[PDB]
């Protein structure tokens, strides 16, 4: 559940033509993402990565891109067993799962 | 952040802007259209009064 | 580096493009309107006269 890790501010929101989307990479090969990052599909923003969160086996980090390009993006990520996470921010959501779990253990008791 | 992506909102926004401007011309020229049909009606309408007058 | 301009370049062209094609529609929608309503009033005078 990434409602415990992202912020609103994490993202590229509402634009016509930008996405910003979550990859999740095993930690060994970091260096190869970061040097992939400007190049595995076209029409991404150069160097604007941020890893939101860090783990034993991967990590996981922002790219953003023009959205045609998510398909080879994604597609060439998995060529180079980079995962890219399907996510899209929605605060409501992330208050609501925050609520839920809460609601579930009050209804419980 | 690395300042790319505002220049690129910035982009979008002037984007947007253009299509709306052509947008704001079209709502414009539909009412110069309206005002063009207008002056060729009354030319019809002169033309059959004057033919009218001319019978009388 | 480069690639920003590009993508600039890029959407403003879209936008280059559909802001033209808007202007195209508006220009072929005219074409039927005063079509429309000065033949219905050129009738409606010659019905009445």
């Amino acid at each position: 559940s990434l409602a415990e890790i992202v912020k609103k501010d994490d993202f590229v929101l509402d634009s016509e033509y930008l996405v910003t989307l979550l990859v999740v990479v095993p930690k060994l090969n970091h260096n190869d993402w970061i040097k992939q990052y400007e190049t595995l599909a076209e029409m991404v923003v150069p160097r604007s990565s941020n890893v939101l969160s860090e783990d034993q086996d991967s990590y996981l980090c922002n790219v953003t891109l023009f959205k045609k390009a998510v398909d080879d993006f994604r597609h060439k990520a998995r060529e180079n067993k980079f995962i890219v996470r399907d996510f899209q921010y929605n605060e409501e959501e992330m208050r609501a799962d925050k609520e839920e779990m809460n609601r579930l253990s009050t209804d419980k008791k | 952040q690395s300042q790319g992506i505002q220049q690129l909102l910035q982009a979008e926004k002037r984007a947007a802007e253009k299509v709306s401007e052509a947008r704001k011309r079209k709502n414009r020229r539909l009412k110069q259209a309206k005002e063009e049909a207008q002056a060729e009606i009354e030319q019809y309408r002169l033309q059959r009064e004057k033919e009218f007058k001319a019978k009388e | 580096q480069k690639q920003i301009k590009h993508m600039m370049a890029f959407i403003e062209q879209e936008a280059n493009e559909k802001a033209e094609e808007i202007d195209a529609k508006a220009e072929e929608e005219f074409n039927i309107e005063k079509g429309r309503l000065v033949q219905t009033q050129r009738l409606k005078i010659m019905e009445y006269y």
